[PDB]
Formats: C-alpha cells, structure tokens, sequence
RNA sequence: GGUGAAAUUCUUGGAUUUAUUGAAGACUAACUACUGCGAAAGCAUUUGCCAAGGACGUUUUCAUUAAUCAAGAACGAAAGUUAGGGGAUCGAAGAUGAUCAGAUACCGUCGUAGUCUUAACCAUAAACUAUGCCGACUAGGGAUCGGGUGGUGUUUUUUUAAUGACCCACUCGGCACCUUACGAGAAAUCAAAGUCUUUGGGUUCUGGGGGGAGUAUGGUCGCAAGGCUGAAACUUAAAGGAAUUG
RNA sequence: AAGAAAAUGUUUU
C-alpha cells in the first residue's frame, strides 16, 4: 500500500512536508512527485495541480486527510501536502496509477 | 484533584433541579461545550455559536449541525439515504 | 348425477378409528386403463363392482 | 443422569449455534439441535401424475419437484413421530434406516 | 350481474424482438373508452415467459424471461426484456448438502444506458477420483472465484447492450468463461447466471424498442 | 395455438384459492375459493372444496375464453409454513381433469432470504 | 415451590423489608 | 432570534439584473458556508439544493417544503424536521410526502423543497431546568408565558375558575362547536389519559 | 382470517387473491456438517480498510524470561436501566375472543415496553463439557479441519513444466467420534472421570447432613432492578446420587 | 398433515 512506500520514502528517500516547500520544490523543478491531503481545500489543490503540470510533476491523492497523511509520513503533526524529492530505495514512483 | 464525584459540569446548579433532570443536562452541556474536529481543515477547533452553529475557529467556517451537538444520528442517516439515492439518480 | 362403476382390483387393509372402512384399489368399468382409490363400508372382496357418485377423490387413510 | 453421552444436540467447540424455528409450533430451538428432514416431493403426485402428463401442453414435461427443508423441535419431533423414543442401547446408533 | 369480460378485448404480446419466437401468448384488457384507455392499463404489464417455451427448446425449462410491455401498436403489445430468473425447482435442485455454494452479484450499466444487476451462482464438485466426501471451498478459492465472476460480468456487460446481452445469455457463453476462468481455482460443477434484474432503465426511446 | 393463463394455486391451510389470470397477472379470472364452495368453516381446506373450486374456476376460464394454464403452485410461505396445502394438491388435479391443458409447474412459495421473527414466541404454540 | 418462583418471592419480601424499614428511622 | 433552526444566507445572481439577490434559507445540517446551493428542476440530489418535489426519488429527505408551488416554503421548518417523499402520481402530477406530524400530505410536484434535515435537531431534549431559561426563550417569541392555571382563577375569569377546591366542576373535553370563550381545556378531544396503545391508525 | 372446533376481527368506501412500482426496519434461510474461529459471552450476505490470532515451516533469534494465581482488573448472552435515534416483525404489561366450575392461563386477534442502534449503566444464566490450568505417561481405529513433507500418481493447459483440485503414505496441531477396557467408579459411565490405601509432578478455587437462607445484619458497587460479601437463633432424620424389580 | 374435555382422594399400620 501507500503507507509502506511513504515510510521507506521517509526512512531512506528525501522528501518535503508543508504546501510552501512543495511549491518551492514545484518551481525549482526538482519534485518527482506530490502527494495532496484529501482534505485540503480545492483552490490549493488546484494550484498544486497547476504547478506540477507546468513541472511535468506527478500528483497522488491521499485516502485520508491532514491528519492520516501526517500518520503516513511519521509526524505527529497534519501535513497538507507531501513532495518526493528523493524516492530512496523506493518503489513510489513507478507503482502509481 | 479531582473536585466533584459524579455532577461534573452540573456542580454549578447546587442541589436544585433534580439528579436526574441535572443528568441529562450534564450530558448535553458537555456534548454541546465540546470542541470537534473540523471536516475542512483537520483541528479540533469546532465550537458551537447559537443552538445549530457550529464554527471553526481556524479557518472561519461554520457549518449547521444539531443543536448540542455538531451532527445528529438522523443527520447521519439522511446523508446516508441521499447519497443512495443519487448514486442510483446518476447511474 | 353422473353414474360410474369400477371394480375391485386389491383390497388395501382395514381403516377407520373402529377398523370399519376398507381400501380399495378400484378400476374403472370404462376407460379400464385407470384406477383409484376407494373407502368402502361394507365386506368388500376382490372382482367386485362399486358404484361411485364421484369419480375423482384419491381416498386417504381416516386416521 | 446425562441421558445422551455427547448431549441431545450436536454441539462440541462452539458455545452458542443460532436457533431456528419448528416448523410445527414455532418453538426456539438450536438448529444444531433441531431434528432436520428434507422433503423432496414431486409437485404433483396426487395419484395424478399420469392426470397431469396428459392434460400437459408440452411432450416429456419433466415435472418438477418440490424441495423443503423441516425444522423439528423435540417434542414435535415425538409427537409427529419423525422420531421414536429408543431403547438405551438403540439411542447410540446414528445411522438413518 | 355485470360480466366484465364483454368489455375486455385481447391483444397479442409479441414479446420478444430476437429471442426465437415473437409469439408468448394474447392477454386482455379493458376496452378503451372516453375516459379510461387500454393502452393506459397496458404497458407496464410484465409477462413472465419460460425461456424453452420463448425457444422452443426443452434446455431453458428453468431460467424465466420477463418481459414488459413498452408500446402498443394495434392489437400488439411490443414488449422488451425485463429480467431473468431461475425457477425455484431449479436452484432448490442445485443447492445440495457436502459442496460448497459460491454467489457473486455485480451492478453494472450496459452499453447504451441500462443498469443491470447479474447474480451468477456455483457449486464446488468432487474431482472424479475423489475419496472424500464433500468436496469444500477453502473460502479463499471462494473469494477467488466471485472476484474471477465479477470481473467477468462486469466485462461481459459494458461491452453488450440489453440486446446483446440478451442474446449472449441464450447460448450461456459466458457460463462456460466462468468454467474456463475458474477451473483452475475449484473444480465448479454448477456454474450458472441465475438472475438478471433491471435497476434503471434510460428514456423511453421508442426509437430503440424498434428493433422487431 | 393456444390460448394461456395463469393458474396462482394458493394452497394455505384453512382455505385455498385458485386464481386465473391473464400471462400477465393483471387482470384476472375467475377467482374461487374452497370457502365459497362449502359452508362449515372447518372444511375450507379440504381437498373436496379446493376440487369444486378448480372445477369451477375452469368452467369459468373455458368460458372466457381460456385453454391452458401455466401453473404456479404456492403456500402461505413467508415464515409460517413453506408446506403447500392440503388443497393444493386437489384443485391443480382437478384443474388438468377438467378439460384444461396444463403448463410449466412451479412452486411460487414466498422463500425469505432470511425471516423476520416467526410468530409464537420462543416456546411455540404449547397445545 | 418452583426454585424460580422461590427466589422471585424472596426478592419481593426483600424489597418489602427495605421499604418497611426505610419508612421506619 | 426565536427560532431553533439557524438561518441560511444564500446568494444567488439575479438573471436578469446585473446585482446580487439575497436570500435567507432555514439552514439544513452539513450546510457551511462557501457551499454552493444549487436550486432548480435540473439541480443535483445533494443536500442542500433546492428541487421541484416531483424531480426527486422515492424516500428522498427535504425541507422547508411548499404546499403550493410558488409559496416559498410551509413545511417542515422547525429544527430536526423533515419531509420524506412516499410517491409520485406524473399524470396528474402529483406527490405524496410524510410529513412531521405523520400526516400523509398530496403536493403538486412543482412545489420545491430543500434536500435534508432542519439544523438544531435535538433541541427539545435539554430540559430548561429553569423559570429564567423558559423566560428567555418566549420573551423573543411572544407573551404566552408564565401560564395561570384556570383552576386557580375566579369564576368570572375562566370555566375551571372558582369552588371551593380547585377542581374543573364539568367534563374539561370541549366540544368542536363550542364558541369562543367555552374552548378552555381539550377541545373536541377524541379521547383522554395516558396514551396506552399505537398511533398512526390506518 | 384463525382454530381441535370456534369467536374476537376485516369485507361490495372491494376484504382475501393478482399484477406493478416504492419505502421502512430487522434479519442473513437453503449451502450449514458430530465443520471452522474466538478467553468466554459469542461469531454466517459482498467488498474495502484497520489492526489482531492459532497451527504449521524454520540448521532465525533471546536464553529460563516460566506454571498457577489472593488483591486487583478487562471482557462478559438475555432481560432490565437512563437519554437520543429507529420503531417492519415478534411481542412481558394491557385490551379483548374462546375454553373452563373458575381460567384478567394454555389457544386466537390486537398491542405498550422491549426487540435494532448510538452513548453510558448493569455483571447475572442449566455463563454446561453441571468436568480448573500447566506438565508427563498409559490401548487399538478410521474419518475430518489447518499446515508441512514424499510419490513412476489422476485431472485441469501453457509450450517443456508448475501452482489448483483430487488420490496415496506420513507428520504436527485441533473439533470430535468408534471399539476395548490394563485402569477408575456407587453406578450411570470415563482415554480421562486412568497412572490413588502399591495413597506425593506443580498450582488456584470450592464443599463438610437437610432447612432456616443466599435470609438477617454490616460493608461495598449500581440511577434502579439488584450484584458481591454473608451469619446465627431455632428446627429436622433423613435430604440426596446411581441403578434394580414392579 | 394434525386433532376437544379430564380437578380431587384424611391419619397410622
Ligand atoms: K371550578
Ligand atoms: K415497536
Ligand atoms: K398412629
Ligand atoms: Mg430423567
Ligand atoms: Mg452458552
Ligand atoms: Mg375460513
Ligand atoms: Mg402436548
Ligand atoms: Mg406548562
Ligand atoms: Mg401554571
Ligand atoms: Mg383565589
Ligand atoms: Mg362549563
Ligand atoms: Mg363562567
Ligand atoms: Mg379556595
Ligand atoms: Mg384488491
Ligand atoms: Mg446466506
Ligand atoms: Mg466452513
Ligand atoms: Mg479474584
Ligand atoms: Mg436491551
Ligand atoms: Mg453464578
Ligand atoms: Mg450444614
Ligand atoms: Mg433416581
Ligand atoms: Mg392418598
Ligand atoms: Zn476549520
Ligand atoms: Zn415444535
């Protein structure tokens, strides 16, 4: 599932939490992929989306909120959105879609 | 320490009113005083204005809800039944 | 009030609470290649003919 | 005493079996208990058969039969004689006649 | 002291457009007049037809057709298919003691716009060496092969329409795609579709109908 | 060649009825029942009243018009019985013999998937 | 006396004694 | 104030005039604010939106619901109520809906409701606990409280009034054609006592 | 309609029956078994998610970490309690019909509470296998569930094979069962209720004639119903278990 | 397929 990726992703990759890093890592081009809360609100979402094709980025959509997605990547805050800079040794960014 | 055995909230109203009567408004005070999560922006920072308010200090929405508390067993089941019914609707 | 005749072809067994019934496989007199079952009142034995005011009733055991 | 070496029902390593209802006075009993009986009467036999193959619009009807299953209580059970009282060393045998 | 059968008249129910034959039988109804009309009374009748009868092939003595009348034109009650089922006697015989009974139902919407739920069903077998003698799932074979079913119906409609499902389910094509696809998962004597129900239907579409 | 209803034998214990129908079941012919063909309010059921019955409601179906019945054969079902009764037997006996045709039996009895509670109580009716 | 219907009568006697000696002080 | 429910403020723009129209709806449970109400015949079956009654299926839930189309809303609007749609009659067009009391109501199918349940159910459950609460809540919706029991007024004041104990003196079951200044007690009251049975006679 | 027979009851404002739709709530038939899982109470529609668990396999790891347990806890059918929700069915109370010598009992028709659920209580059942748990040993047998191993096995197509199912043999663990009892028992019966006067593997709990009595009293828990703990005075020669003949 | 009613019997030997 998308837990065990995100948690090797956090425990060898590199990554990025919180939407200002994201659009920053979105605008220097060097984000392989972002993964956005479901519960984040549609006008952020749609931005994110418009960064990432202007990017050539990949977009995931996380099952749960905030809160589940900040369980996912082993915080113990909520995390609106998650960039992959890094996959590690990592099979997230191919077993998508 | 712990200050009362079992009034709670109701310690306010002395020995007036009745236990059982001081009960239930017990358990609706603190159903409606408690905070709760916000659906949009994930906080537990929901708090009621009037009887049927229910708004989040973050982010500023407010959605209607039951009057003590922020969604009802009916309010649960009538989602329920709507979102059945326009599923079949659309498909 | 139609009238048919059969004729006795087995005797079945005693029936009724007091043994006064008997069983009768019956076969009809016209149309031989049909038979039903009968209850009867009197001493019945074999090759011989009843008379049947209705023809269609298959006669259970009077328990 | 203990009358049924293993009990008057069929029950070891369970607990608790759903109940049923008999067919004849509605009475609660455990299905595992319950004295079953299949009944797999032709629909029609009704010494009637030959009746019904001839007043048939089809050739070779293939009438069908009519399938039920039977839910017993104990005392039902008895009383309809779907089951007799057995002698102490009869009551050991299982198998159907 | 009324006799309601004067005023009746009988129409032909000509049922099918492509099953084998036209012909299920006439129905009556009341004659139409100034303000009550047959055509009203008619056309949501369903008629339940058995499918060897509708084939004039003794196989389909189980699975039912029902079909509802949609238009009237002149004494003809043009209906379209409505549904399927098994007769009673049928599954009760099916259903046996020592073998395990796997059913699988989807909800699926056809080509055009017909939503449909397929209730397919199957029973475990005996290898013809067997020994033993109930011949049980292991559950996970069980969800295996409802898995394999669904996605199987699932395909064999959206790519079919109520007509073309139709006329897939005579020949029973798609039971034998679950014999191929699920014989290597459980032997699956009884593979059946015992049920088709009709959940939503599109417009009208007269147009559609006339297809006979 | 051959014109077809639908028989609808509801065979319960204390009555049956017999009911023809058109193929579709909406209008109907020649409802009768064991009830108004005897009078003892014990006798309902029996198999007697059910064959008057069927004898009758073919009389009135061959009058209408009527040649063949399809033949739906049921109990009180739902949870009381699932066991067709007495009259069943009788009045679809007496429904072939009648001059009728008959056609496709089946046994239409109303089968839960699974019941509400059965009436009686937990210790059944104690007689 | 029905074991059952034994320990139902005592429980009524009991609640009986509490009542009798509650109105009592 | 004096109202359970809460109010809805909904914009909408006005179609034929460049300005906003505002209007206050009777807020239904799990609208927020920033949803957008969608009202019309072609509207979705969300919660919320306003529909004809005859464009929503069997057993739909709805709320401040017309008896006439046009009228703007009758029915169900007190918090926790609701009407359930029980059928449609198209020829004819027609609706027949529950409504809160359990009385079976026939509608014509234009008339529009909103998709839910009244917020601020629940309301009635809190006991007020107190002559200051139950002041507060009727000194914002009229004059109808304390309430002095006839009984314990003078004859010239009241039927139940005077005696020499508090007691009624005659039958309190008041009779559909009495006039005005008889109807004191239960008027035309098909029976009385505790309510020991079933309700919703067919 | 209902019944052994009836009657209450509904019905030409069309009952019962039919057909067509629709909704509500409960429930999970058949398959369903001397079958499975769980500590027990219990658990049976599909699918997804979330954690959990036994057995097996292991030339993995630690190394006595363990067994049973006052006090202390968690869970604990049904009924019942409090507040919502829901309230289709059945249905303590109640209303009635009938039977009866009486019959506000059985039987019939309704029907409140309840039944379902949410959040809290309650903590009891013939909560049973009326059989504590852990360990060792002592007959024979065939089935069956889960895992594993092997076969010149059969079948299934993929293309060689291989997984799957089945067959054979073994094995570990489990629900049980058949015979015989060396053995035990008062017997019924028991592979444990055996390895006990040839009495000792470890450990917890309970009983000491029948009533009075699970009563009184005190304490404690519970909103309550009640739960837990728990006597005595006095009374009594049997009460009781298993089996035998009538 | 099933079949309504049926209460009571002093003490000791
Ligand atoms: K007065
Ligand atoms: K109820
Ligand atoms: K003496
Ligand atoms: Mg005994
Ligand atoms: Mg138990
Ligand atoms: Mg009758
Ligand atoms: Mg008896
Ligand atoms: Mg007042
Ligand atoms: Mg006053
Ligand atoms: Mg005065
Ligand atoms: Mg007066
Ligand atoms: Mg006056
Ligand atoms: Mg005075
Ligand atoms: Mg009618
Ligand atoms: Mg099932
Ligand atoms: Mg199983
Ligand atoms: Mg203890
Ligand atoms: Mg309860
Ligand atoms: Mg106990
Ligand atoms: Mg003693
Ligand atoms: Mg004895
Ligand atoms: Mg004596
Ligand atoms: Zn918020
Ligand atoms: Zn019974």
């Amino acid at each position: 599932s998308i837990n065990q990726k995100l948690a090797l992703v956090i425990k060898s990759g590199k990554y990025t939490l919180g939407y200002k890093s994201t659009v920053k890592s979105l605008r220097q081009g060097k984000s392989k992929l972002i993964i956005i809360a479901a519960n984040t609100p549609v006008l952020r979402k749609s931005e994110l989306e418009y960064y990432a094709m202007l990017s050539k980025t990949k977009v995931y959509y996380f099952q749960g909120g905030n809160n589940e997605l900040g369980t996912a990547v082993g915080k113990l805050f909520r995390v609106g959105v998650v960039s992959i800079l890094e996959a590690g040794d990592s099979d997230i960014l191919t077993t998508l879609a | 320490a712990k200050r009362t055995k079992k009034v709670g909230i109701t310690g306010k109203y002395g020995v007036r009113y009745g236990s059982s009567l001081r009960r239930q408004v017990k358990k609706l005070e603190i159903q409606q005083h408690a905070r709760y999560d916000c659906s949009f922006c994930g906080k537990k920072t929901v708090k009621r204005g009037a009887a049927g308010i229910w708004t989040c200090s973050c982010c500023k929405k407010t959605v209607a809800g039951g009057a003590y508390t922020v969604s009802t067993a009916a309010a649960a089941t009538v989602r329920s039944t709507i979102r059945r019914l326009r599923e079949m609707v659309e498909a | 009030t139609p009238v048919t005749l059969a004729k006795v072809i087995k005797v079945l067994g005693r029936t009724g609470s007091r043994g006064g019934v008997t069983q009768v496989r019956v076969e009809f007199l016209e149309d031989t290649s049909r038979t039903i079952v009968r209850n009867v009142k009197g001493p019945v034995r074999e090759n011989d003919i009843l008379v049947l005011m209705e023809s269609e009733r298959e006669a259970r055991r009077l328990r | 005493p203990k009358k049924r070496a293993s009990n008057g029902r069929n029950k070891k390593g369970r607990g608790h079996v759903k109940p049923v209802r008999c067919v004849n006075c509605s009475k609660s009993i455990p299905k595992d208990k319950a004295i079953k009986r299949m009944a797999i009467r032709n629909i029609v036999e009704a010494a009637a058969v030959r009746d019904l193959s001839e007043a048939s619009v089809y050739p070779e009807y293939a009438l069908p039969k009519t399938y039920n299953k039977l839910h017993y209580c104990v005392s039902c059970a008895i009383h309809a004689r779907i089951v007799r009282v057995r002698s102490r060393e009869d009551r050991k045998n299982r198998a159907p006649p | 002291v009324v006799d309601p059968f004067t005023r009746k008249e009988w129409f032909d129910i000509k049922a099918p457009s492509t099953f084998e034959n036209r012909n299920v039988g006439k129905t009556l109804v009341n004659k139409s007049t100034g303000l009550k009309s047959a055509s009203d009374a008619l056309k949501g009748r369903v008629v339940e037809v058995c499918l060897a009868d509708l084939q004039g092939s003794e196989d389909h003595s189980f699975r039912k057709i029902k079909l509802r009348v949609d238009e009237v034109q002149g004494k003809n009650l043009l209906t379209n298919f409505h549904g399927m089922d098994f007769t009673t006697d049928k599954l009760r015989s099916m259903v046996r003691k020592w073998q395990t009974l796997i059913e699988a139902n989807v909800t699926v919407k056809t080509s055009d716009d017909y939503v449909l739920r397929i209730f397919a069903i199957a029973f475990t077998r005996k290898q013809a060496n067997q020994v033993k003698r109930h011949s049980y799932a292991q559950s996970s074979h069980i969800r295996a092969i409802r898995k394999v079913i669904s996605e199987i119906l699932t395909k064999e409609v959206q790519g079919s329409t109520l007509a073309q499902l139709t006329s897939k389910l005579i020949p029973e094509v798609i039971n034998k795609e679950i014999e191929n696809a699920t014989k290597d998962i459980f032997p699956l004597q009884n593979i059946h579709v015992r049920k088709v129900k009709l959940l939503k239907q599109p417009k009208f579409d007269v147009g559609a109908l006339m297809a006979l | 060649s051959q014109v077809f209803g639908v028989a609808r034998i509801y065979a319960s214990f204390n009555d049956t009825f017999v009911h023809v129908t058109d193929l579709s079941g909406k209008e109907t012919i020649a409802r009768v029942t064991g009830g108004m063909k005897v009078k003892a309010d014990r006798d309902e059921s029996s198999p007697y009243a059910a064959m008057l019955a069927a004898q009758d409601v073919a009389a009135k179906c061959k009058e209408v018009g009527i040649t063949a019945v399809h033949v739906k054969i049921r109990a009180t079902g739902g949870t009381r019985t699932k066991t067709p009764g007495p009259g069943g037997q009788a009045a679809l006996r007496a429904l072939a013999r009648s001059g009728l045709r008959i056609g496709r039996i089946e046994d239409v009895t109303p089968v839960p998937s699974d019941s509400t509670r059965k009436k009686g109580g937990r210790r059944g009716r104690r007689l | 006396m029905r074991a059952k219907w034994r320990k139902k009568r005592t429980r009524r006697l009991k609640r009986k004694r509490r009542k009798v000696r509650a109105r009592s002080k | 104030s004096g109202r359970g429910a809460p109010l809805a403020k909904v914009v909408f723009r006005d179609p034929y005039k460049y300005r906003l129209r505002e209007e206050i709806f009777i807020a239904n449970e799990g609208v927020h604010t920033g949803q957008f109400i969608y009202a019309g015949k072609k509207a979705s079956l969300n919660v919320g939106n306003v529909l004809p009654l005859g464009s929503v299926p069997e057993g739909t839930i709805v709320s401040n619901v017309e008896e006439k189309p046009g009228d703007r809303g009758a029915l169900a609007r007190a918090s926790g109520n609701y009407v359930i749609i029980i059928g449609h009659n198209p020829d004819e067009n027609k609706t027949r809906v529950r409504l809160p009391s359990g009385a079976k109501k026939v509608i014509s199918s234009d008339a529009r409701g909103v998709i839910g349940v009244i917020a601020g159910g629940g309301r009635v459950d809190k006991p007020l606990l107190k002559a200051g609460r139950a002041f507060h809540k009727y000194r914002l919706k009229r004059n109808s409280w304390p309430k002095t029991r006839g009984v314990a007024m003078n004859p010239v004041d009241h039927p139940h009034g005077g005696g020499n104990h508090q007691h009624i003196g005659k039958a309190s079951t008041i009779s559909r054609g009495a006039v005005s200044g008889q109807k004191a007690g239960l008027i035309a009251a098909r029976r009385t006592g505790l309510l020991r049975g079933s309700q919703k006679t067919q």
